[PDB]
């Protein structure tokens, strides 16, 4: 007979170890708290209380293994903006992207 | 411009790219400073001309009017003595 | 100063709900289901843009 | 037994602040909103 | 300065209004 209405839950049933934390590779995409990015290692320092890492503008750059010790700073997937370099479909039809 | 130097710049533009202490947030390279605002839909698109050409559109302009005088800037630079240019 | 500052007043702004249970849209989408979430998505756009 | 003492007001200075969050962070400026104990203001030095 | 790093959370939906100690003492 269970309970769940007072202060938080005791009982419950988290997946755990996905994989090899997956150090580089754009791949480790999730780590306790949900991020989406590279995800590697660090060197950071965390105090042996504190797990994640915010930086000047709270976005999380670093965060710790659960299982493990592991400071792995985190860091945003890839991006930018394809520009196409043409001739101009007068002269020819090739691109340099 | 300083020989030595490897940019080709002036002992005072030196002085001058050392003060502005800025940040380039668009690093082609891989926690430095905000420049990692370059992760969140923003982009720093890098100027056209590279700050080793600006200062080599400066090193002429600056033997042009010296060697030339105001010359330089109507027609064919015609040199001139530097202390008859200054007469 | 100014640039950088408009730049990071943009990103910071990213983080304020503008009258959503939370900023975070993936949280609003594995939580409340599709049209009351559209109403909450709809403040957020509004607001980011 | 009844091993009491005394009582008296100090400045309570500039400390009484804890890590508010679990967060880390680096060669930032936080500026939180949460419940401290206000600088220079009294405690009550209890014997 | 000193800061006070967490040590636990202890989830107890109980309501305090007083205490004391047993056996210094600046209650901020």
């Amino acid at each position: 007979s269970f309970e769940l209405l007072h202060a938080p839950a005791t009982v419950c049933g988290p997946k755990k170890s996905t994989n090899l934390v997956k150090n580089k590779c754009v791949n480790f995409n999730f780590n306790g708290l949900t991020g989406t990015g590279v995800l590697t290692k660090s060197n950071k320092k965390f105090l042996p209380f504190q797990q994640f890492g915010r930086d000047i503008v709270d976005t999380t750059d670093a965060v710790r293994d659960p299982q493990t010790l592991e400071i792995l700073d985190i860091t945003p997937c890839s991006f930018g903006g394809v520009s196409v370099i043409t001739p101009g479909t007068n002269t020819s039809n090739q691109v340099a992207v | 411009p300083d020989p030595s130097k490897p940019s080709k710049r002036s002992p005072i533009e030196d002085l001058l790219f050392n003060k502005v202490t800025l940040a380039d947030a668009g690093f082609i390279k891989q926690r430095d400073l905000i420049c990692a605002q370059k992760f969140n839909g923003l982009t720093v698109l890098p100027p056209l001309l590279t700050d080793e050409m600006i200062a080599q559109y400066t090193s002429a302009l600056l033997a042009g009017t010296i060697t030339s005088g105001w010359t330089f800037g109507a027609g064919p630079a015609l040199q001139i003595p530097f202390p008859m240019q200054m007469a | 100063n100014h640039n950088a500052q408009a730049l990071n007043t943009l990103v910071k702004q990213l983080s304020s709900k503008f009258g959503a249970i939370s900023s975070v849209l993936n949280d609003i989408l594995s939580r409340l289901d599709p049209p009351e979430a559209e109403v909450q998505i709809d403040r957020l756009i509004t607001g980011r843009l | 037994n009844l091993i009491t003492t005394t009582q008296s007001y100090t400045n309570s200075f500039t400390r009484g602040v804890y890590y508010p969050d679990k967060v880390f962070r680096s060669s930032v400026l936080h500026l939180t909103q949460d419940l401290f104990l206000p600088f220079f203001s009294n405690v009550t030095w209890f014997h | 300065f000193s800061a006070l790093e967490p040590l636990v959370d202890l989830p107890i939906g109980i309501n305090i209004t007083r205490f004391q100690t047993l056996l210094d003492y600046y209650v901020g």
